[PDB]
């Protein structure tokens, strides 16, 4: 990643979450699944699109070539007429072949950036509540309900509301 | 315990982008921008059907060949067609002046009208019956001439007077018409079909001046002439006036097309058939909504723009990266 | 926001710091007020601003049309010049109007990543002595003095110094 | 309950916006407008050098003479030039200046041009120097007249028209801009009673150089009550190269000169007022004064001026997202 | 720096690390020294290479200026031929000028970024064992010999192994 | 003492600087110098095929044949042409050589050029060949002559200059490049003297070109000691074509002309002054040899051969290390 979520510390993708691009996948007493962030990935559709149209407008300027002919005498007019012409190709060529090149990188970024965005969103609610595992997998020190599942996602979870729980449970082993 | 994880999306795509740090990176969702195919024929442009110029070439088909007699009336067209390999343009050997020039500014147009702007009795005491060769034959006829001039010759009689015509454009339309100067191999033949002495050709008008004498020798055998005519071109402001003057060597104008006035002449071997297109290049039709092409950058109506790229993939998702069944 | 700060985990931004882009609001016995960072916004002026010149200067040269006049033996140059011209149009027309995007873009983040490494620099002082809320605020385990504001910032806060008061109210 | 310290960010009032990739009208607390969209709509010196009002005289009308242009004759000096568009006085009798297009653009620029008289009326033995004028050509006070830089020659009342030549070495130090011509009466009829009769040639040369015309006689449609036509030219003598001319009859002869000293240069075809103010970009639909790197008013300017786009706004975010309470 | 790791939060460079871009220092009862992260370093290589690859060949076409004797009756074309040349080397200046100050900006937030997640690897992985010093510095509030810290360098570190000895430790200061 | 582990970045004693959007001046561990400036003053061979100097020769001076110019007589190839700024020996016999900036740009794209005899003096019949001789056009050895690849046909003893006819056929393969004249003497008594009285022409033509002149009399500002001038022309008969030549009088007649092969490559003419030498190369800028693996160059825009493009940039160094902050000794 360069954000290093994405192929990074979260080795990898769910086949499984089909709803969005950045989820949540839970497992607790009443069943496990996985839930797209729904707020995170339609902002990053809104912005994607938008590049998408930016790009689409702003490249929709055509240069015209011409199939003007050449006498015997003319032979410098139209070599300037065909350099003129090859030279708007060359420019409007590197133009959109190393703009992709350039924005591929930056959105592959803004994916990898909201990734772990989300899961730092999460680890500061946690704290010692939880354990961290690896790939950005998070074990709870106490029950998690569905209800507490869902405060999680939505951001208002109840730390104090668990923590004699949590203490009495993390280091009775 | 329980388990909370964050994570992303992944799914079967195996579609590849590229990138300045990376190169062929599968992604979960992605946008081509670039259209590589190409219906290979010529369409309709805004409902306009294109001009075939068949067997004909640009020169021979507004000059009056008389092996293009299919083209001769009006036409309207959204663009011109003219096959590579076309045979008939200038019959009787000569140069027409400022070629380039001609064909460029037919393309700008998108109708023509013919009509006579110097009937053969404005030349008074002349022959305007008698000229036509063999270098120009029709289908039918193997002495003709071009239908938009008249090569005069002098009559029985010895004489080749003054001669004198004058057009005035009342018109609310350009005219494009032409003209031309016979430069015979010999004194012989320079004798036989005008008077004796320096002849002269002369036309003016508001904004234009010419002039010009026959330049008398034999070039090489040209469809069997060594002889040449000197054609020339011009556009007749509305408003304008012509007025011609010869007392030899004049290939006169006869017919002129009114003319109305971004256009375009492809050299193409491509079919037209009867279909509609919104797109046109010289090597097809583009029925396509992506942003960049790489079909050609010749075209006339709404194209794509055109770049020499293979493909201009834009990544729209996260890095693919599933589970490993 | 990219870096989640601007707009993300810090809601909205403050139209009481007045002198200064990134900042610290604060609550006391004392009262409460905003104070600016001036090394990172000083840093961050002088970088955007050394953008707004790279730009304007690489933007310096011009592309210098003509208006020539043409006969009517001319048609194709003077469409060949027309073409030319419009053609450079078009092509600085898009190099502005992109980099305008592209860099708005990417001078947002920037903003994003100083405010986050801001909130990095003070949560790495506090350890255990204050408790991260979501939004970017920190609630100490001890009473902070003026002086202990003003050591937060600076950069010279003294960790042991507290320590023993914060695991008390901590866990009592 | 316990003290808090927060990190934030600046806000403000305000309501200014810009576009991203990602994301439009994002407002912004601190941003840079690069593109300039007002204008003075008027003439402004330049330099600290005032413009060159031609007024009613076109760029043919000043250079050449016209009688009408009379106030533009002389010496000027010009950081630009302005042609009005309904500008009357140019060429009155009726011809073609003979590369127009390519005389305009050297006059383009130019700066300065010092009127002085090359060949004096005393050149030219045996030829009438004074009657050479015509109604097409009248100045304000007399209802015939000729052009100021050129002499109409005709022959001397007791003929005829003799071979008669001048010649000029140019010792100084800048190019010369001079004028001549050739008339091209309707009949034989003016061509004998003005010049000889016989053959008649116009023939110019330098070191670099070669002119050779003879007249055409034919009668072209009425201009100014005309039907005869001169054709006019111009040329450029260098520093050091010698002007050799030898006519027969049919030389409209040149009388004046200009020394010609040559940056970037505009001729300015508009109708806007010239005012007495000062300026560091002229554009001819306005001036600008303004310190942005990008303008939308005009691609053709004189001066140091922003880069001409095609867009409205072009607002670089300073600052960052505006998100008050 | 951008990410806050170069020149920021950690302070230096290492003039004794020469076989890497990114890496550790560790001081041990057993030894000291500076050793590369080599996963990182060559990924940044790898990168950054492709990076300078892709512009090099983007740049492959060249605009051809064509010396053409023009006479006194050519002075339009001339000067056709002039803006023509000097536009398209002007319009070429400004991309190779704009694309190397943005790409430096941009490889220079990379580099920060790896710096950056290095430290965030190690970070959460010895959790509260290990004593935060400045300039991205851990105390181990246990021992550590050099099998020990070659597992936080490659990622498989054993936080269990450690806790009771660190956490006694901790208690004693 | 207590156990450390730290995460750190490299440093190195490299004091080069990279300049970015947002800070100019900061030094980088590595870097890569994208733009090449140094240059080798001259010329070199470059398909190992060398280039043709024509010394103290200009372009018309060399195929119009101009007796200095004996050096470069005769068959040529080359892969540019170098010509020197203040080289001598050009149109010794004052006049101009019509649509010139097209022919010098024809004859640039041009490989190589067979010279060949078109038409023999014999092909003209009843007039003076061997007059045709003037001292504005000097050899180095002979005080009066005249161009090795054109006649100056005068008239002979009897006064009448007769017409005379030449035809050439180009039966082959090859486009033939070709020049003849007008003469325009600055004298009637010059005209009488040199050729028959009364009115006179040159016609030519092939099947697709057709030339007619006449004699445009006039005295002309004294040039190489000649108040004449000879209207100087060129033309290219293509494969097929033929060529028909007829003259009242005052026509310099094609007496030697080029075979005229064309090239697949970038055709160009250096007007320089810099050496050339026994070396070869694969860019060659009209002020210098790039011999360089970057990918631009601020030395020229003008080349032939494979060349960086070129930019107005002094420096163009991208960043590949990242910012260098070795540790202060003292
Ligand atoms: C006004 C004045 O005094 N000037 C001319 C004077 O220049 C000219 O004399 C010419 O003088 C030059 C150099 O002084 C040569 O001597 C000319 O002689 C030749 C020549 O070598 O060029 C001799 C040669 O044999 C001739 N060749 C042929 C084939 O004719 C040529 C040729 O005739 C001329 O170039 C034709 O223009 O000239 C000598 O002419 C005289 C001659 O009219 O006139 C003075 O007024
Ligand atoms: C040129 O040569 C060809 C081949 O011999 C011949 O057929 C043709 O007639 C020639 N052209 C002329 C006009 O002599
Ligand atoms: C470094 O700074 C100097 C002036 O201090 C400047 O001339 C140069 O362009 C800068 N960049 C480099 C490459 O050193
Ligand atoms: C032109 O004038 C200069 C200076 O008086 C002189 O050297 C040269 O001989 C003159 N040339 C002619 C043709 O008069």
């Amino acid at each position: 990643g360069i954000f290093g979520a994405i192929a990074g510390f979260i080795e990898g993708g769910w086949t499984g979450m089909i709803d969005g691009w950045y989820g949540y996948h839970h497992e607790n007493s009443q069943g496990s699944g996985y839930a797209a962030d729904r707020e995170s990935t339609q902002k990053a559709i809104d912005g994607i699109t938008n590049k998408v149209n930016s790009i689409i407008n702003k490249m929709n300027t055509q240069f015209e070539a011409v199939d003007h002919e050449f006498s015997n005498l003319e032979r410098r007019i139209g070599n300037l007429n065909k350099r003129m012409e090859d030279g708007f190709l060359d420019v409007w060529t590197y133009n959109a072949e190393l703009l992709v090149l350039l924005e591929n990188e930056r959105t592959l970024d803004l994916h990898d950036a909201n990734v772990k965005n989300l899961y730092e969103k999460v680890k500061s609610q946690l704290r010692d509540n939880a354990n961290d595992l690896g790939n950005g997998c998070f074990e709870f020190w106490h029950k998690c309900d569905n209800e507490c599942m869902e405060s999680v996602k939505n951001g208002t979870y109840d730390y104090p509301k668990y923590q004699k729980e949590s203490k009495l449970n993390r280091q009775g082993i | 315990g329980d388990k909370i994880c964050i994570g992303y999306h992944a799914n079967n795509s195996t579609t590849q982008v590229d990138t300045l740090l990376e190169k062929n990176v599968t992604v979960t969702h992605s946008v081509e921008l670039l259209e590589n195919q190409k219906e290979k024929r010529f369409c309709k442009i805004m409902n306009k059907a294109p001009l075939d110029l068949k067997d004909c070439t640009i020169e021979g088909w507004i000059l009056g060949n008389p092996k293009c007699d299919l083209l001769l009336g009006d036409q309207s067209w959204s663009y011109i067609v003219e096959r590579p390999n076309a045979q008939n343009g200038i019959c009787y050997p000569g140069v027409l002046n400022e070629l380039e020039e001609l064909k460029a500014f037919i393309g700008s147009g998108e109708r023509v009208e013919r009509f006579e702007m110097f009937p053969k009795s404005t030349w008074a005491g002349v022959d305007t019956s008698r000229g036509v060769t063999n270098a120009c034959p029709s289908y039918t006829i193997d002495s003709s001439f071009y239908r938009n001039l008249v090569w005069i010759v002098k009559t029985d009689s010895a004489t080749y007077p003054v001669i004198k015509g004058t057009y005035n454009n009342t018109g609310t339309q350009p005219i494009l018409y032409f003209w031309g100067v016979h430069h015979p191999l010999d004194t012989t033949v320079q004798d036989n079909l005008y008077g004796s002495g320096d002849k002269y050709v002369r036309m003016g008008t508001e904004s234009m001046n010419f002039a010009k004498s026959p330049e008398i020798a034999a070039r090489p055998a040209v469809n069997d002439q060594r002889s040449r005519i000197d054609y020339y071109w011009s556009v007749l402001r509305p408003g304008e006036t012509l007025n011609v003057e010869s007392n030899g060597n004049l290939i006169a104008p006869w017919y002129a097309y009114k003319f109305v006035s971004k256009g375009a002449v492809f050299k193409s071997d491509l079919p037209i058939e009867n279909c509609d297109a919104t797109c046109q290049t010289i090597t097809g039709v583009l029925r396509t909504n992506k942003t960049f092409q790489n079909v050609s950058p010749l075209w006339i109506g709404e194209c794509p723009k055109y770049v020499k790229s293979e493909s201009l993939r834009l990544a729209t998702g996260l890095r693919n990266v599933p589970q490993i069944a």
